[PDB]
This record gives structure tokens, sequence and C-alpha cells, in this order.
């Protein structure tokens, strides 16, 4: 019964701030205070702080100094996070969670991004070996796709019906975009008699990219 | 504020076998500890609370130890699904504070990486840009160094890498490197070099092209 929902990934500008609200259900909101979270990549988790509905009582982490004002309207059972001054360290997952102790009650999360960076799609440039000094029965080959923004891409090679061999790699900030590599492994009596193309999808531009590789 | 230091970021381990978590808090909290997993994407589930209680619904295989400041997490038994990350949290004082998180991985043979190096695209360098793109694929262990050469001198700036995580189907890791330069830059060079020492050979393996 018990469920935090969380409002949807966020995309902002360095100095925005930016509103994330968390609509408790299937119990008395006033019961129990909200708590927040920060979790960055590969760093650990950061609490923010707390809001007790039924008390309005609010006590914040000093670290996050005038970063932060927590909120809620009973009428709607909903608990939110207002972040001001934001800067790309402030890019994280950022979650709600009932009480001190959480269990298992915790939001969804919400990904916060902030950028100065535009809208791109990616340019996909092919990786094929040029002519080699001895006969391979293998053959790798691979996509580079360079400069899109924001995350997510996905990449699938002859659309999916490849993909035992298949390697995509998490991309990498260059220039403030995105780059990231993948690599296939297949048979040399496979390719190039075969058509061999990655398919590269990037959702926020709407954008597919269909790169055949040539020899 | 209360900081907790959770012993290994990595520990290895197999299927059946049991591991343990280390969890040290920098002053005393009691019992007032608990112990998250947490899979990628998702959101925490907990495992303990009060240091030693299970949670409903959790596996007999999870047990948690300790009082005042030296914490234990252990799984026995240990199945697949649990190869993922774990963090404790105390909770006495505020600000509530977390350990960095202990991801389990899974023991196979030792593997050699296959490496395999790629010039930069035609297409790419009429665009003015060189980037040299170098794989090393389904290795294990996970560590290792890659090195670039051009010309025979070890080159630095310009370098990106990544890396997967531990692949579900056959436990090993790959990794990316690449070197951007420019086109103009490119074009002053013969010979480059991708080196990869790992600890399945003494010598490094080596693929390189020249220009
Ligand atoms: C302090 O915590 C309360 C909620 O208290 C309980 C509860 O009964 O809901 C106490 C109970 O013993 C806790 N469970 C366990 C296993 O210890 C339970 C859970 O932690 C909770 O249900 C999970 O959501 O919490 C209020 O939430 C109160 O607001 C809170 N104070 C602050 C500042 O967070
Ligand atoms: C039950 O109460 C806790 C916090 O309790 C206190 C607190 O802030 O520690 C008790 C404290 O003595 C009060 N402060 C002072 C100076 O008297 C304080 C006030 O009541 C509050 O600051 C007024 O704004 O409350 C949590 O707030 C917890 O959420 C609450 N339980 C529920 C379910 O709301």
């Amino acid at each position: 019964q018990v469920q935090l929902k969380q409002s949807d990934a966020e995309l902002v500008k360095p100095g925005a701030s930016v509103k994330i609200s968390c609509k408790a259900s299937g119990y008395t909101f006033t019961d129990h205070a909200i708590h927040w979270v920060k979790q960055k990549p590969e760093q650990g988790l950061d609490w923010i702080g707390y809001i007790s509905p039924g008390n309005g009582d609010i006590k914040y982490n000093e670290k996050f100094k005038d970063k932060v004002t927590l909120t809620a309207d009973k009428s709607s059972s909903t608990a939110s996070m207002h972040l001001n001054s934001l800067t790309s360290e402030d890019s994280a997952v950022y979650f709600c969670k009932r009480s001190l102790l959480a269990l298992d009650y915790w939001g969804q999360g919400t990904t916060l991004t902030v950028s100065s960076a535009k809208t791109t799609p990616p340019s996909v440039y092919p990786l094929a070996p040029g002519s080699a000094a001895q006969t391979n029965s293998m053959v790798t080959l691979g996509c580079l796709v360079k400069g899109y923004f924001p995350e997510p891409v996905t990449v699938t090679w002859n659309s999916g019906s490849l993909s035992s061999g298949v390697h995509t790699f998490p991309a990498v900030l260059q220039s403030d975009l995105y780059t990231l590599s993948s690599s296939v492994t297949v048979p040399s009596s496979t390719w190039p008699s075969e058509t061999v193309t990655c398919n590269v999808a990037h959702p926020a531009s709407s954008t597919k990219v269909d790169k055949k590789i040539v020899p | 504020d209360i900081l907790m230091t959770q012993s290994h970021k990595f520990m290895s381990t197999s299927v059946g076998d049991r591991v343990s978590i280390t969890c040290k808090a920098s002053q005393d909290v009691g019992t007032n500890i608990a112990w998250y997993q947490q899979k990628p994407g998702r959101s925490p589930k907990v495992l303990i609370y009060s240091a030693s209680t299970r949670h409903t619904g959790v596996p007999d295989r999870f047990t948690g130890s300790g009082s005042g400041t030296d914490f234990t997490l252990t799984i026995s038994n240990v199945q697949s699904e649990d190869l993922t990350d774990y963090f404790c949290q105390q909770y006495s004082s505020f600000p509530l504070t977390f350990g960095v998180g202990t991801k389990l991985e899974l023991k196979r043979a030792d593997a050699a990486p296959t490496v395999s190096i790629f010039p930069p695209s035609s297409e790419q360098l009429t665009s003015g840009g060189a980037s040299v793109v170098c794989f090393l694929n389904n290795f294990y262990p996970k560590d290792i160094n890659v090195k670039w050469k051009i010309d025979g001198s070890e080159r630095q700036n310009g370098v990106l890498n990544s890396w997967t995580d531990q692949d579900s189907k056959d436990s090993t890791y790959s990794m990316s490197s690449t070197l951007t330069l420019t086109k103009d830059e490119y074009e002053r060079h013969n010979s480059y070099t991708c080196e990869a020492t790992h600890k399945t050979s003494t010598s490094p393996i080596v693929k390189s092209f020249n220009r």
C-alpha cells in the first residue's frame, strides 16, 4: 500500500532552480517525516534534510546552505524539495524516503542533470580495420558515437539480430558533450560479405542513426 | 558529522561462498545501524536494522552483527542475484550518514584481453578530428593498465577511458580507451600503439598501426 512516487527527470541550466516532488499514498501523510537523499555516481549518499508534515518541523543539513527549501501540501499528500543556484555538481539522483529509518519505503528517485549544453544528436563515425598483414578468422568493427546531449543513447548492431560479441561502453564527457564507443566481433567470413550496421537511438533529439560499416 | 567507512569498494566471491562486508563508525552509534542492498537503476532495499535484526522478507542467508563502531553484514551461500551494491546507514544522529558502498563481484578464471585498435575514420578526419580507439574486451580480473604511444613515446593528454561492469553472462570486464587528436596533429606521426598490462601476461599486449 505504502508508495512514495516522485516527479520526472529534470534537466536545467547552471544558476537555475528546480522543484522535485514526492507524492505519498497508502498511509496518513502526517504520521511520518519525509527525508531527502542525494546519490551521485560512485560517491556516497548525502542526507539533505527532512520535513515533518504533522508537526511542521524542518531540519536541513548545513552542507547544502541556502541551496534547499523543503515544503509539503497536506492537501495532495506531497512533499517537495526546491533547489536553487544549481551547478553541475548538483547533478545526481535524488530520493525521498519515509522516516529516518526508511526500510523499503523509498521513492523511485529523480534524476537531475545540470548543464549549459544544448540538446544535440550524435555524430556517428565507423570503426573498420584497414588491410592486415595476415589472415584472421575473426574481425572487430565499431561505432564512435560522438558529441550528443543529453544522455541516454542506445546502440544495437543489425537491429539487435547481432548481440553476442557486442560491447557498448558508458559515455564520457568530451567538450561538454557525451561520447561513447561500441565494438562488435564477428567471423571474417560474414564481413564484409554481409552488411554490418550500428543502430544508434537518441530519444531526446528523436534521432536514429544507422551507420553501415564498409571496408 | 558521523563518518561511516566501509572496508572495501569491491569484493570477489563465488556462488555458495560466504562473504562479509564491514562498516566502521567514527564514533559510537550503539546499534543504530542499517544495511541496504541497491541494484543499478533501482531504489535501496533494507536487509538489516538495529545492526542485527533481519527485515521480514529478507533471505536467512543475510545476517548482521556488531555494536558501538564496528558492524558486519554477512552473506552466506552467496547467490548471483546478490552480486550488487551494499551500504550501511547510521541513524543515531543527524545528519544521517552512509557508507560509500561495496560491490560484490564473481570470481572466474583469469582471461587475457582481446585487443583491437582502430585508426580514425576518413569521415572523422575530414571533419578535422582524429580519435584512435582501442578496445580491450573480455578480460579478468578487472585490474588493467593501458598506455598509448605515438612514434614510440608515451602519450597521456587526450586519452579518455571507459569501463563496463562485470558481464552477466561470462563474468569478464571490458574497457575502451580513446586518444583524440586534431587531424593536423595525427598527420605528423607514423605509429600509434595501444599497450595493455594485465596479470595474465608478463609482457604488455601491444596492438599498433602505422599510417
Ligand atoms: C521517527 O520515526 C517515526 C516512525 O516510527 C516508526 C513507526 O512506527 O512508523 C517506529 C518503528 O519502530 C520503525 N520501524 C523499525 C523497524 O524500527 C518505523 C519505520 O522506521 C517507519 O515506519 C519507516 O517508514 O518507524 C516517524 O516517521 C517520525 O516522523 C520519525 N521522525 C523523524 C524526524 O524522521
Ligand atoms: C515528533 O517530533 C520529532 C522532533 O521533535 C521535536 C524536535 O524538533 O526535536 C521535539 C522538540 O523538543 C521541539 N523543539 C523545541 C525547541 O521545543 C520540536 C518542535 O515541536 C518543532 O520544531 C516545532 O516546529 O519537535 C519530529 O518533528 C517528528 O517528525 C515528530 N513526529 C511526527 C509524526 O511528526
